[PDB]
């Protein structure tokens, strides 16, 4: 057997090993600073232990027996693959590692490389990657809480329990020597320290002023970077709809400066309102050029295909979609008026547009997602132009192409040229 | 006291609008502690008003006189006479703002109590208060302590209010009478101000408010103090952020480049040399680039920043004269500087040459003994070499740069795009190449 | 009868919905925790409850006859709305909200998407952007407090009215029994705890002490939204200020360290200084850009077809070239005494003189020739000529501003472009050759 | 006349030599004039360390009288000119201030003002170590242990000053033996200290109005000093990413582009696949990028020594010139394709040329995969289709299919760049002409 890292078999064995890993540093500070789970149910600690130990040293034979990527392919070789194993710290913490008994125990720790990559893998792999940073450093900050919380009832039990009012009271009573009143009381304690919150009692000696001075300026630092990542996070959630707003602010910023008519502020509001609730507020062009070229000529082809398999007469377009660029009209505008000089070709995706002849009036057809604008553009007594008045009827997309684009991309295809050139002549032959 | 006052080469008018600043800010701070205080009593009248009388001089001669007496711009041209700037200040919104501000109020004081919530109509100069931090905030030199200290002013100033507020909520409710109001027994503005930094910080530990008003009151006063303090302490961290931004910016860039040569594989005299280099233009440079900054401005001011200073350091010599002067100015604006580190060939003989080099700010050498290591000539500031780019291809000699040079480039397309517009200079510098074979 | 989602019908049954699903939730939350409310002011939350519901079902009504987008043109054919309203989950959330303690009512309180949608489409719509940013903040915060508010005093109920120390006191006494005094105090419970202040009797029982760390952690993750938020709502209302003193501060110093000569940093400062105070910093085709082609040329041609009106090529009709010279006009602003083109070297555009004053000068001393104001256009000697009178492709004179001057710009290949298929090339051809005659 | 450079190693170990007495004096001089029991019960201790470091900054004077500074490029080596660079300078006249009965360090405050000493130093470090967020962190850490400290000495001064258990604010009666000790005395003065400059207050509320007027000026000093550091701890640990933040949000983007525009499920998790490996090999960080800002030479340098496995061993680098190979390389970018696609058809325009480097990919068929060769490192390909071949039997066509077998990380060059390359340097762009037609001749 040999398996590569970006399979979903090894992300489902992160998964399953951010389980124990999870459990032991939770849990195992838990026991090791209370000292009463362990002498009211030791069994679960036994069987939820050998679980663990198991999960351990079924990671060590995975990390053992996964591949890498060198030269290219995965590697099978199984004793390159143990030398390289051995020669790395990952191993070395594991045989740190896999050396009842909470020494040891606290020893199986060691293991937190397994609960980053499961971090990492998740972050990449789930379409909610807000819900898992907010998950995260929510366990975070329960885990700082937990371990300050079995660190301040450590302290109380090396102290001795109400010997003053700063550490938990005496546990001969029966109130103060419940485990539920021991883990909620500790973890109160460890919120109102850490928080930077207060009403604690006041500490009176020593080594409890030296604690709630280091775990203050602990609780400044890690407030602020824990309870500031999440700020950031959820500032940073809704982003692209913060540039967005952006970009329409500063636009009424120009436009209220340069006091233009209200029906142009309503139609460039609308306009916005458009890009807005039509979903399409992202820019491919800007967001979309630190993709490398091959990659994004292969989604191009894909979602330009499964958009335009409506193709006119020439099948396979693999070389004459590289450089379709849509732009979005409006409903009422024109396209071309009537007399203009052509440069640009357009085609219709997702578009009803129409033929006019004196702007608004003399609807000849409606147009459907098949044909060019500026195939007549690209002897006849004519040339280099568009004699047609297009005004667009609804909310429609068109791509525009170049001429020497198609030129240098139509050299590969001769029949598409002649099919082009002789389709064009034909449409001056039915319209001159 | 002239007609024109220029309102940005005038010390006199900044030092004025700090006059009025401060009959202004008289006004914004003890208008609340006049009011709510017993610190107007029947003594200190007279002292009082000869305050508020000498900021109300300052406010009238303000407004009559030097409103209508600095200079402005409209309609592309600089404003000097006297009447329209007066019909344009009178048909501004400031005069209407200010009008709405001076209401003499006198005529009740002489008949309704000595009240300074009369007298708090005269807090409307905004617009004079923030023209006078715009202007020594961009008259300053190192304007990053005036903000830090203007938002001091802002969170001193909003604690005073709240403090003015506290002992009015005392006051209202009688002093002394629960436990959560101010109770008087020492310095009645010092143990206010104690609960408004206490309140408005968001500490806690005072007394615990009793009834409806004190917990309402208590309970918008946090919540407001949370707003505020978070406001004003992230416009704190901005501005200082603000100031901070060239080291940020440059530690980022090397931050950059040091854990990429570290992230490969570059041995550590490759290392210290990207670091000393790094060290270099930051102790000669205070920026990473030039271009970068540069490029934002406009042809004519570019080429006038420039022109001052690399055309006075081309203008020092005189090896490319009896030459077009506008020839020098395209090929001043077509430069850029580039460093080199002690020790290092910039060019070597056999190599192609492409480029054009003028020395500012550097100590260059060449090499050209028995095997090029004798030096035969070290060029100082204000020389050239080159000129295997004019030759219409290898290279002489080894040129060394002694020290930290500097050296502007000047390629060999660029340089033959420029020649082939002016032939005059052309053949004084083909000449030039024959005297110089 | 169809309503369109971009109209302001639309809009104004959006402000006229987003008012109950508001009230709901904030007086929903206190009514069924307090039970004074409910106990006393049954007829009131009677009338505004009959009008809630008639408000959903007018609402249901209005997403059964909304319109929605196929291709670039709305559906007017009902039976495909309903059927596309019926297929979406929002119906199912809409009817979830209104089947028949006001536990009905809290099955009611499910419509939360259109608040949400409100806020969105007045964020789009407003003049005010940043006061709406932060009425929507303050709104949140203060609806998370009354919700933990009203949850604090149901604690208090299931436990026991002043038994304990945590919990709210006994509400036999006269004192801590009103409900004014109960929501008050419940609403300063809730201020304290969730933005981690803490000066409140701490808990006794384990209960309490459990409730207390789960709400001061969802208080400290509220206080972290707040800071970033409105401290991001500050520093994006001065955003422009911000980056405008920076660029003022990174051009002072870098001039200061250079060393270069003061009149020129105060020519350059007070340059900045008048394009902040004709507000004109950001510049045109880098927002305009995230604007289309069409609307570009719709948003551009007003402003510089009327300044170019007045300039000298509007004796024929073709703007043609009119509009294709304002789809590529570069403005730009000059200093006083600057100098634009000087005598007798190189030229790569042409200029609009559009609210500027201007003046052709001799060489060493200013002696103003003719002063060229508002309505004439210069730079045309800088194209393709004859001989005529003059030499080559050079500029002719000095011409330098007397004030502050506005420029447009046409460089010389997008007049090339601009520059086909009419007369006006020969007609700028012929005035400029009568121009190098004299 | 010994120079010291201020660049050199032993300049940064006289940095960390007269960096400690800076921060001793700092440090424990306040402490020593507040806790008098300090004074009184440690003396020697405090006349060793303090000969100490007084014979340090008699020393840092003699040092930076003979330091260099960098004048025209070159070194300064006249220790004349030294003198009178560093004599007209404000360091010198506050070192002359800072070096003007022994149980009074009162007199000795003016020795804190070597603050600049300090600041070069940590500086330096922050320039000359290996981890500087790390060194960032802990130089903000050392800034607020400095604040709190001495603001604990502060407040036991005011309270010395007005006098101990006096009232409920101060630090009580010492007569006591539990508040009497020293140890207790610092610790509960930081204890307080910490607890009014983190603004939290556990403290007793103050009686005097001095008091309430220094606990105004304490938590002000607090609110502003904190808030500068609790903003610039925040933005370190948040600038300690750097990579990871974009990366993240750069495939946020990309699966809200996915999502949205329905791409299908296999070419999602190809591209998934595409991110996972460019993080997890590291490539991540692009190089003409980051390395914007060098000049020429440096980006010539560095090419060569991360690119001599591509250098020693591709038949371009086997006989050509050292300027032509680090043109070459300066103008090369590297990029790398997901195994199983085309870089480049039979039938198509000729862009770019491409080297092989670590990488294994074959020449295929027309269809299906039928290997003809595999080309490993060293190899390249695009010569023939960039480069105008006159015996050609077409132009500006590439003559075979090549699809990638595995990761392979190449090397786009233009034809701009390569014929911009090839300018004055004719043999081996001849030599590769040749190669490219026998090839031809080969494949017709
Ligand atoms: N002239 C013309 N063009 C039409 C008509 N119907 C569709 N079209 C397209 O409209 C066009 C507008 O641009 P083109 O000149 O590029 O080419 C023209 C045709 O492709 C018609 O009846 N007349
Ligand atoms: N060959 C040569 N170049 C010199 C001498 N003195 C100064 N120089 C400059 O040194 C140069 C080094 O670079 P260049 O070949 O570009 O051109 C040469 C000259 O401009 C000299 O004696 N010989
Ligand atoms: N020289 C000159 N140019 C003028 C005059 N009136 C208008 N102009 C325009 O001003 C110009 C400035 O730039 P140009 O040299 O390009 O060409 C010149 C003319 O087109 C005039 O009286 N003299
Ligand atoms: N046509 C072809 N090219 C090959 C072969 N083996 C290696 N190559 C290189 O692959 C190439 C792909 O691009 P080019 O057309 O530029 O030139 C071709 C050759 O340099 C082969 O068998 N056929
Ligand atoms: C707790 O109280 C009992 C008696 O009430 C006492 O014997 C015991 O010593 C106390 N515990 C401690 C730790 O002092
Ligand atoms: C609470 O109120 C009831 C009402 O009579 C009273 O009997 C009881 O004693 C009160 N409890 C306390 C603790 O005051
Ligand atoms: C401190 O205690 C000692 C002995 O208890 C006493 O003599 C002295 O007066 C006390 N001082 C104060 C200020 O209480």
């Amino acid at each position: 057997i040999v398996v590569d890292p970006s399979s979903n078999l090894y992300y489902r064995w992160l998964t399953a090993i951010a389980l124990p890993v999870f459990y032991n540093w939770y849990l195992l500070i838990c026991r090791a600073c209370f000292d009463e789970l362990q002498s009211e149910y030791l069994m679960l600690w036994l069987v939820l232990d050998y679980s663990a130990d198991v999960l351990y040293v079924l990671d060590v034979l995975v990390r053992a027996r996964t591949g890498f990527l060198e030269q290219g392919l995965m590697v099978s070789d199984t004793n390159r693959l143990w030398q390289h194993y051995k020669t790395t710290t990952q191993f070395k913490l594991d045989v740190l590692s896999l050396v009842n008994y909470p020494e040891v125990r606290f020893n199986r720790l060691l293991k937190f490389s397994r609960l980053f990559e499961f971090f990492d893998r998740t972050e990449t792999r789930t379409n909610y990657p807000n819900m898992f940073r907010i998950g995260n450093l929510v366990l975070y900050i329960l885990i700082i809480i937990h371990w300050n919380a079995c660190i301040y009832f450590a302290i109380s039990k090396f102290i001795g329990f109400g010997t003053d009012s700063w550490v938990y009271p005496n546990i001969s009573i029966p109130e103060h020597g419940r485990l539920s009143r021991k883990y909620i009381y500790s973890l109160y304690w460890s919120t109102l320290t850490l928080t930077t919150i207060g009403e604690t009692p006041p500490p009176v000696k020593d080594e409890e002023y030296l604690f709630v001075v280091v775990d203050f300026l602990v609780g400044v630092l890690i407030f602020a970077t824990i309870v500031g990542n999440v700020g950031s996070m959820i500032s940073n959630m809704n982003a692209s709809r913060a540039e967005f707003q952006a970009k329409i602010d500063s636009i009424k910023q120009y436009m209220q400066f340069r006091k233009v008519t209200k029906d142009l502020e309503t139609r460039v509001i609308r306009w916005f309102d458009y890009l807005w609730a039509n979903k399409k507020t992202v820019d491919e062009k800007e967001v979309l050029k630190s993709l490398p070229d091959k990659l994004k000529a292969e989604i191009a082809i894909n979602v330009h295909l499964d958009t335009l398999k409506k193709v006119r007469i020439f099948g396979l377009l693999v070389e004459l979609v590289l450089k379709l660029r849509p732009t979005v009209f409006s409903p009422g505008d024109y396209i071309c008026k009537k007399g203009d000089i052509g440069k640009e070709m357009y085609i219709i995706n997702e578009g009803k547009l129409a033929v006019v002849a004196d702007d608004g009036v003399t609807q000849f057809v409606v147009l459907s997602d098949g044909s060019y604008f500026g195939e007549i553009s690209i002897g006849s007594k004519s040339g280099n132009r568009r004699t047609a008045n297009i005004r667009s009827i609804g909310y429609s997309d068109l791509f525009c192409l170049s001429k020497d684009d198609l030129m240098e991309a139509l050299t590969e295809y001769p029949e598409a040229k002649k099919a082009l050139e002789e389709k064009g002549r034909q449409i001056l032959m039915k319209d001159n | 006291l002239p007609n024109s006052i220029d309102s940005y080469t005038d010390r006199l008018y900044l030092l004025w609008l700090l006059l009025v600043t401060l009959a202004y800010n008289w006004n914004c701070c003890f208008i609340p502690l006049r009011l709510v205080f017993p610190y107007q009593t029947a003594d200190n009248i007279h002292y009082w008003l000869i305050a508020d009388i000498i900021c109300d001089i300052i406010y009238l001669y303000d407004m009559l006189f030097i409103q209508p007496r600095l200079q402005f711009v409209r309609g592309g041209d600089i404003i000097v006479d006297s009447n329209e700037l007066r019909k344009h200040y009178r048909t501004s919104t400031k005069f209407q703002l200010d009008v709405a501000s001076i209401i003499p109020f006198d005529i009740c004081y002489l008949f309704f109590g000595f009240n300074p919530m009369f007298r708090a109509n005269r807090m409307l100069k905004y617009t004079s208060f923030f023209e006078f931090n715009h202007h020594l905030e961009s008259i300053m030199d190192k304007a990053y302590i005036y903000r830090v200290i203007r938002t001091t002013g802002y969170l001193l100033f909003i604690l005073h209010i709240n403090a003015c507020v506290y002992y009015w909520a005392s006051n209202y409710e009688g002093i002394g009478t629960t436990r959560w109001v101010y109770d008087g027994e020492g310095n009645e503005y010092l143990r206010c101000y104690y609960w408004a930094v206490r309140t408005l910080i968001t500490i806690g530990g005072l007394p615990e408010p009793q009834t409806l008003f004190e917990i309402v009151f208590q309970l918008l006063n946090f919540f407001s103090g949370v707003f505020v303090f978070s406001s004003l302490i992230g416009q704190m961290r901005d501005v200082i952020g603000a100031a901070t931004a060239n080291q940020n910016y440059f530690r980022a860039c090397m931050d950059d480049t040091i854990a990429y040569m570290n992230n490969y594989s570059i041995p550590k005299l490759v290392q210290k040399r990207v670091r000393t280099w790094y060290e270099y233009t930051w102790d000669s440079q205070r920026m990473l680039d030039e271009s970068d900054l540069l490029k934002t401005l406009p042809t004519t001011v570019q080429l006038a920043l420039a022109i001052d200073v690399n055309f006075s350091i081309i203008s020092k010599v005189d090896l490319f004269k009896g030459c077009d002067t506008q020839m020098i100015y395209d090929m001043l604006l077509r430069l850029k500087s580039v460093l080199y580190l002690p020790g290092d060939f910039v060019c070597k003989k056999g190599e192609i040459g492409k480029e054009m080099y003028i020395i500012k700010h550097g100590e260059v050498q060449v090499l050209g003994g028995p095997d090029g290591t004798k030096v035969l000539v070290t060029l100082k500031a204000g020389s050239v070499f080159g000129e295997i780019s004019l030759l219409a291809n290898r290279r002489t000699a080894n040129v060394v740069a002694h020290g930290f040079a500097n050296l502007l480039t000047l390629d060999k397309k660029t340089l033959q795009e420029i020649l082939v517009h002016y032939p005059d200079s052309e053949r004084i510098l083909m000449k030039k190449a024959r005297v110089l074979l």
